[PDB]
């Protein structure tokens, strides 16, 4: 070969056949959460257990 | 007040109790980069922005 080769550079890949190292350390989390509620409550309650006299028409 | 004629005995009651309430709580803590929309008369700027987000299965 009688290309030309700096020196004090870091020898970093240039052409084709120039071969790299590579450090894979991937690292990838995804989350996703969701809710939802609702609730209704009722309850009605009248009683007389006693009616007067002038009241027992109704 | 030879008799019971005048003998009396009586009681009465009437108690009520009322009561109400509500609450409304909303919380919020996202980051998200928004792009100018228009720019107002004042100098204000309209900021419109949406992020997509496919986690996984949705
Ligand atoms: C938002 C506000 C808007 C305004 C709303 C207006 C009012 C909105 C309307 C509210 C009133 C509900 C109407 C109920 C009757 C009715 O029409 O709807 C029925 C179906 C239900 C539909 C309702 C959906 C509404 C939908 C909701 C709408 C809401 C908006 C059909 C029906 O009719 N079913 C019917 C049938 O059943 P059947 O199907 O199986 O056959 O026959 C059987 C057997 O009949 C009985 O026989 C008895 C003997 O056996 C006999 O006694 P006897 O003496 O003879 O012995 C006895 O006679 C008697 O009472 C004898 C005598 C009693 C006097 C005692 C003193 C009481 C004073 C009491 C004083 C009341 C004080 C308010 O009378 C009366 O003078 C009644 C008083 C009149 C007051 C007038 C108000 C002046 C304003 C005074 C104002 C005061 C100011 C401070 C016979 N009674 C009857 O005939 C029935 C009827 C005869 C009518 C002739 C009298 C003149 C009416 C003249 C005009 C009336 C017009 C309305 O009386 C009533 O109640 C009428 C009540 C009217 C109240 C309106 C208030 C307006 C405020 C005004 C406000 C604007 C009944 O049981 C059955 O009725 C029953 O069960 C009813 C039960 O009892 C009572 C439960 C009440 C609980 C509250 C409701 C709770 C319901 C809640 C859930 C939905
Ligand atoms: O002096 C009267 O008027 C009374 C005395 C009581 O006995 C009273 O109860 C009544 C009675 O009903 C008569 O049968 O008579």
């Amino acid at each position: 070969n009688y290309g030309y080769q700096p020196l004090f550079e870091d020898r970093r890949p240039r052409n084709i056949g120039d071969t790299l190292t590579i450090v894979l350390q991937e690292n990838v989390s995804a989350s996703k959460s969701s809710s939802a509620n609702a609730s209704r409550d009722g309850k009605t309650s009248f009683g007389f257990d006693t009616v007067p006299r002038y009241l027992q028409g109704l | 007040f030879g008799n019971s004629r005048a003998d009396m005995e009586a009681s009465g009651g009437n108690s009520f109790n009322g009561k109400g309430g509500a609450n409304a709580s909303n919380t919020f803590s996202g980051t998200l980069t928004v792009t100018v929309d228009q720019v107002l008369a004042n100098g204000n700027l309209h900021v419109v922005g949406e992020k997509q987000i496919a986690i996984n299965q949705g």
